[PDB]
């Protein structure tokens, strides 16, 4: 009844899709061949694993999810991994040249010629499911096929139904570290189309995970694998009431109305508490309330960004585990008590409350340790402003020099559009401080 | 003789409701099959008034359930006394209303109304003589204080001449997991002060108070806290259900406890209440009980009846007692407190006694008051609305529905004059 | 030749019939089946119990009484309790809904529907009845029902005979103790009934009723069911003169020759003694003297008013036992004699005395202890005015802010109404004290 | 020869007519059954006078009971003596007077007097030469006082020249059981003075006054009060029914008694009155008796004599005295008493002898007086009708019979004239 689909695209997709589709296995005990066990078989599983995977035949499952991807490459890993079986053959679609960091290259010169696959496998699966709560897409704005592959095909999702919330989870560029030359111009001609399209979109970066992996769980040198473990955990936290039962429960359908109250701002934040590894698990006595604290500390942020210079407009509480309603009430209280903590003037109150009997599941061999409570934060605040100006920066001095443009004005991109993408992202900012400014 | 139609709406709705059928069944003595194991013939003298009789001794609720998710309704069937009910009583929706005041009252509601309609209506052909109608509902939600608002109207254009009663709760000031609370209970205000008779005011910081304090638990859970609201449910109508030397009905009850027709709101309080250790040491008598009714921490509802005078004040007694103590005891409770009750009404109290004791206790009694401190629960809500509504915060998902700005400011207007009417008499 | 009929209407007059018609068995030695053991139970049946029960079939009596009541689950206890049998079905009468303490419900709405089988009734007893000599009703003033359907009813009865002296046995509400908010409002309207149909009302106040089971029977948490056998001792002392034989003989007729001097006076008190423990009856002696000093005495009064501040205007006192005419001239020379006591000065002879030989009969399990003697009296005096000057008080105030008024309006009630029953109460005060204005 | 027929009304009329028959059966010797059972010749000589002889040798009374209850015959039947009585003779109604004299004499008293005419029609004829008729009724009551009254004047239209005798006690003083007491009393005296040849005044509080200090009784009955009226019934009709050196019948009574129509109304008397203990020490002389006679507290009437004058005094002797001891003692009393005797009249005293004793007693005699003194009776009872018609207090009871205001006045200037007719006399 409640059905979910999932769409990955780009390089960072598929790997990030590629660890998150095995912690969704683990939680509902299906084996990596997609066979579902005697410890499970099908029991009191209407929604547990509906919502993601689709029963065919007998002892026999297949997720709703579908792998796009300009290049081979990183799609031959899937098809020659473990879960080769698990995932449908005709669901994974290749390409044969990749976007090559030109945001024009997946949109006019590749992205048109292959879309037309790719619409056909997202109606077939549509048609299977019966309520379609909404979409996943999962994608990099420094990518090319990231960003040009990624709005076209938004674009065209929004014509189809046009009815259906389609949230995002993307890569935003670090301040200071890069791999590419033209990572500017790629994020600033997609910002566009997910502020149109896109109902709510979950920012991360790539530098706040590293110092998370380094420092909270001890590790000498993170790697992009152990990125992607964490990334998963506050998606399968995010879904985990539209799977698993509990004491309050959200859906899909009210994160926006709790979270954006105008249109235009629809960029929070994520945070995920506790993480700590093993050792420190036995020296530490976790509890409500140090759980809290730690969500709404900088430092445990995934967001380079300070909450502390910016102010707090809505925020989402998701617990997990071990629960009690008496303990997250007297926890809150005393958030709003703390003066640091700032929150805006015409909202009084902004806390949402959720509830999930399913503790966290530890995957082998993850830095993770296991603990009983887990809790996980989207709050929207003003200070998400400062990474954007970073980056605009960033593009004001590429584009003065026009450096690189060229290379976008050859696959078919004009000057105007270059000018009409900083215009809107400037508006963007202004309009987040001018709901910022108090009475 | 006389039955209550019973209207379960929202997660809160039913999740008490459940509750409040438990109670019932243990003291009518019905096991969860639906057989009876009584052992007293006082038991199904007045049965049919919550139960309907069918073959083979078996007998079920008049209860509806009404939700616009079928989450809550599978706990219910798989919980405890779920298979009591009737099937075909079991009507939910499959989008839900995501605590939205707009989409339960216009956009999903539309869809189910004439669905619950159809059980609601067929029922009443089957009783004899209907008395009311009772539902329960959550203020701050979405579907109960949405589409559970809706079914009032259109059962009030159907039967003008019956009581309504809603056991329904308020948001509380400090507690809130919502964000939207004042605007689902603005909205909620303008139509049951029209289309109501009485309405008594649960509050979630209240009942943790008492369960703190009070009762000294450790922890404290929704089942305990929806216990105390399904005992107060009981004790309001145990005259129907069992004979007294001094019996009052609702109908009895409702003519003395409103003066006017728009001042119908009221708190309840239920007494005695101890902890385990305190037990042995308390005492079982009349002046016991009454000390801890008017007392402001067994108060249900958040407002401190301290700070305003009461208009009328309902008590009913169930178990052996003299009546030449109670006479005196409220009479006393009056004079003491001269100055927290109403001057130009002379006398304040209703007593009503009922033989039949509740089970485990020798004698207990429910506490009913108009009290005029309610219109600081009123104040706060309007406080919160004001400031939203000054941004526009919020506002177009409410909007997207098919609401109008308009139709808000005229909630607002009505929740003012409601409190100006309480202060008027209060300060008169 | 001489019987009577009974009315209960109400709540309280089910239960005072109860307790009466108890007494009334033991009296006459009848069993509650139905049954009386004339083996045994040796007696004259002129007019011992053809007054009250009339005999059926083969040794069967069926009381001559009607009990009527708007809900059945104050009848259901009588239907279901000893004396079940006793009582013949189509005489017990139920309704489906209650006034709901409202005048209107009881006289206007709900009155109507079942006052035609309620007169039915009657008419079939009074068919049986080769002559009767009244009818005595027993209700509340407080009460919706006790004060609508008794006044509706009185109407159809004086329409249809009008020529039997009624009876009326009402409980007065108390100063201080009240168990309803809107009794003042049917007190006043009851009055009309009660000055123009009943010949003779008398009128018993809870409070005062309280106060003398704790000092003279030294129970400190009397019942309802004590007072009601105290008034039901009252009737029977009453009505055993047409029942039983002695010297002096007095009838229903009587009653009124001699304590009505004025068409619009008929509302005097009832003062019963002695009523002692069985501690107190072995210390004390009980002679005629000393029990008629007790009646005149304001603590030993069933009235919470006091008869000092008012005036005497006509005495009727009544003899049970071995009860001698010589002790009664002699007793009543000393009570003319003390200045204490006043009467008034147009009336030189106001004392009728009536002496009976039946002992008082004792109820086992009750309160009251055996004795040889008893004097009921009967008096009107103009300290009844004081009593209405209470109840007026109370209905100022509460329609000066015109509260409750809508539920009697939307009943059928209107405005002038109750304006006109303020002026009958008012007038009713004020020819009390013309009266005992000395010339 | 001579016959008498007897007439009851009202209760108190019943149970003295009882016992007065009762003392005469003693004297003729007739057992209850009826019977003779005597041992002398003298006692059948003249039985017709109050007994008919039937078949055998039983004899019944020539007695009618009137009452408009029947609760006194029942006593009256199931009593001692009462079985004698003639069955046809028993008239009673069902509704009863209420001790109204209103209803007695217009309202119901009509519906049975034409039934009771048509008894003593049927006894008239019987007797040969009949001298007249006695009745015993009560002038406080409603139904004696009334239906009494009625009786009278009907009977005096049939019979204009027969005797007529009433033996009726009236209100007393102090000792009062009924509050229209005046009322009643004042309309009957308006009649007896134009119907009744002669009245005899019995006061219950002279008769408890007589049993206290006199007879030295600790606790006297309604039955003693009955007998003493009964004895002087027999001594005043004892010539009739027994022989005598100097025999007055009824009328001879009468000549020397009234001197004027309107001045019949007399003072009863007996003689010997001795108490147990005092019999040893008592000497029944002639000498003795004369004095008791002439005493204040021997009368059986509230009136002193002392306070006025003595009209005419008339004493029956009953026993064997000599002649000179009789015609010595009145003569020296007259003399001795000259200021209490009037002076106009040269002989106040009138002297009958009877040879038969009663039972049980060598030597009685009864005392009949005519004095001014029974004025002051009639005065308290003006007194207390002036009081009450003043106010109109206790009016409508009479005024709804039938009656008008008018009638009341005029009986009582009818009384305010019987006392100034008295007062001239003895002023004079
Ligand atoms: C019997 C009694 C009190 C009492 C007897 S003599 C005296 C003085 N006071 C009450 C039970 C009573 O039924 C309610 C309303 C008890 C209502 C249920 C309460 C609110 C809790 O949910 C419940 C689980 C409890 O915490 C417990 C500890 C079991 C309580 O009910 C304890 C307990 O026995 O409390
Ligand atoms: C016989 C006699 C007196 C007497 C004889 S020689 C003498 C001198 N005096 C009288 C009866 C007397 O005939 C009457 C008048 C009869 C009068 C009856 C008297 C007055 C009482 O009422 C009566 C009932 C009594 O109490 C009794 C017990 C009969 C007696 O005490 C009354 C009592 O003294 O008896
Ligand atoms: N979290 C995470 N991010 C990754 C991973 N691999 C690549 N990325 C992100 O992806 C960026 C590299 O470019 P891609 O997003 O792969 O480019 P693309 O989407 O394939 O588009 P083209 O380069 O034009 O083919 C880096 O800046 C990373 O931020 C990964 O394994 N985990
Ligand atoms: N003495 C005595 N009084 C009673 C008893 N029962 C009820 N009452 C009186 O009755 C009042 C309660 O109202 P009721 O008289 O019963 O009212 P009702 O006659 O049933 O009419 P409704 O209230 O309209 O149904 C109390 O205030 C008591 O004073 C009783 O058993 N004994
Ligand atoms: N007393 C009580 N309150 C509850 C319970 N469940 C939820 N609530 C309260 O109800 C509010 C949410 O109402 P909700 O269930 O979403 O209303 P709905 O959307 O109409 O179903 C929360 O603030 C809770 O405090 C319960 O079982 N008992
Ligand atoms: N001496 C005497 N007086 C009686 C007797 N019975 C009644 N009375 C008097 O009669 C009065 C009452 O008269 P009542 O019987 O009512 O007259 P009724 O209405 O004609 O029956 C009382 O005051 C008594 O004093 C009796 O047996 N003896
Ligand atoms: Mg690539
Ligand atoms: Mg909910
Ligand atoms: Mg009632
Ligand atoms: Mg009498």
């Amino acid at each position: 009844m409640r059905e979910c689909i999932s769409i990955h695209v780009g390089q960072a997709g598929v790997q990030i899709g590629n660890a998150c589709w095995e912690l969704y296995c683990l939680e509902h005990g299906i084996q990596p061949d997609g066979q579902m066990p005697s410890d499970k078989t099908i029991g009191g599983g209407d929604d547990s694993f509906n919502t993601f995977f689709s029963e065919t035949g007998a002892g026999k499952h297949v997720p709703r999810a579908v792998f796009v991807d300009l290049e081979p490459t990183v799609i031959d890993e899937v098809r020659t991994g473990t879960y080769r079986q698990l995932f449908h053959p005709e669901q994974l679609i290749t390409g044969k040249e990749d976007a090559a960091n030109n945001y024009a290259r997946g949109h006019y010169t590749i992205g048109k010629e292959i879309i037309d696959l790719v619409l056909d496998r997202i109606r077939k699966l549509a048609d299977q499911c019966t309520g379609l709560q909404g979409f996943l897409v999962f994608h990099s704005f420094g990518g090319g096929t990231g960003s040009g592959f990624t709005s076209l095909l938004m674009e065209r999702l929004s014509v189809d139904y046009g009815k259906k919330s389609k949230l995002e989870f993307s890569i935003y560029p670090a301040p200071q570290v890069s791999t590419a030359v033209v990572e500017p111009y790629n994020s600033i001609l997609t910002t566009h189309t997910t502020l149109e399209h896109s109902d709510c979109a979950f920012m991360v970066d790539n530098e706040a995970i590293y110092d998370i992996c380094r420092r909270n769980l001890d590790i000498e040198r993170p790697t992009y694998t152990n990125l992607n473990r964490l990334i998963g955990q506050i998606v399968s936290s995010i879904t985990a009431s539209l799977r698993f039962d509990g004491a309050l429960n959200v859906d899909l359908t009210e994160f926006q109305t709790n979270l954006v109250p105008y249109p235009r701002i629809h960029f929070p934040l994520a945070t995920y508490a506790p993480v700590i590894s093993a050792e420190k698990a036995y020296h530490e006595q976790l509890s409500v309330a140090e759980i809290t604290n730690a969500c709404f500390e900088p430092a445990n942020q995934m967001v380079k960004c300070d909450p502390r210079h910016g102010k707090y407009m809505a925020c989402c509480l998701l617990y997990r585990g071990d629960v009690v309603p008496k303990d997250v009430n007297a926890a809150i209280a005393t958030i709003k008590t703390k003066r640091t903590i700032q929150f805006v003037d015409w909202c009084p109150t902004g806390f949402k409350v959720g509830i999930n009997y399913q503790p966290p599941t530890v995957v082998p061999g993850g830095d993770l340790a296991k603990v009983q409570r887990a809790v996980c934060m989207l709050s929207n605040t003003t200070a998400i402003a400062e990474a954007w100006a970073r980056l605009d920066h960033k593009f004001d001095l590429m584009y003065a020099k026009r450096a690189f443009v060229h290379w976008y004005v050859g696959e078919g991109m004009e000057e105007g559009e270059f000018s009409e993408a900083r215009e809107d992202m400037a508006a963007l900012e202004k309009d987040y401080e001018e709901v910022g400014v108090d009475s | 003789m006389r039955e209550i139609v019973h209207i379960q709406a929202g997660q809160c709705g039913n999740q008490i409701g459940a509750k409040f059928w438990e109670v019932i069944s243990d003291e009518h003595g019905i096991d969860p099959s639906g057989n009876y194991v009584g052992d007293s013939d006082l038991q199904l003298e007045r049965i049919s008034v919550y139960y309907n009789e069918a073959s083979s001794h078996k007998y079920v609720p008049r209860a509806i359930l009404v939700d616009l998710e079928p989450g809550t309704m599978d706990s219910v069937r798989s919980g405890a006394f779920g298979h009591l009910f009737r099937p075909d009583n079991f009507i939910f929706g499959q989008s839900g209303a995501g605590n939205n005041w707009a989409k339960g009252h216009y956009t999903e509601g539309a869809e189910l109304v004439d669905s619950v309609l159809d059980v609601v209506r067929k029922e009443c052909e089957n009783c004899d003589c209907l008395q009311g109608f009772q539902l329960t509902h959550s203020l701050g939600g979405g579907t109960g204080s949405g589409m559970g608002t809706l079914l009032i109207s259109k059962v009030r254009e159907e039967y003008p001449d019956r009581i309504m009663n809603t056991f329904s709760v308020v948001p509380s000031p400090k507690v809130s997991d919502t964000v939207v609370e004042p605007y689902n209970a603005t909205l909620s205000i303008h139509q049951l002060v029209e289309n109501t008779d009485e309405t008594y005011c649960i509050d979630n910081e209240a009942l943790y108070d008492i369960c703190f304090r009070t009762l000294k638990l450790a922890t404290p859970t929704y089942g305990d806290l929806n216990h105390l609201v399904s005992a107060t449910m009981s004790g309001v109508t145990t005259s129907l259900r069992f004979p007294g030397q001094l019996n009052a009905d609702l109908r009895k009850l409702a003519v003395n406890m409103v003066p006017f027709p728009r001042l119908h709101f009221f708190m309840p309080g239920f007494a005695p209440l101890t902890a385990r250790g305190s037990q042995q040491y308390r005492a079982l008598t009349v002046p016991e009980l009454t000390q801890q009714m008017f007392d402001a921490k067994n108060m249900m509802a958040a407002c401190d009846p301290r700070h305003g005078r009461y208009l009328t004040v309902a008590t009913v007694f169930r178990g052996r007692m003299s009546m030449k103590e109670v006479d005196e005891q409220m009479l006393a409770i009056q004079s003491k407190n001269s100055s927290y009750f109403v001057e130009w009404i002379p006398n304040n109290v209703k007593v009503a006694v009922c033989d039949i004791p509740p089970r485990g206790l020798k004698m207990s009694s429910t506490f009913i008051g108009n009290s005029t401190a309610i219109q600081e629960l009123f104040k706060r809500i309007s406080e919160q609305f004001t400031a939203m509504f000054r941004r526009k915060a919020f506002l177009h998902w409410y909007t997207g529905e098919g609401m109008d700005e308009m139709e808000f400011t005229e909630a607002e207007s009505n929740m003012n004059d409601l409190v100006s009417e309480y202060q008027q008499y209060q300060d008169a």
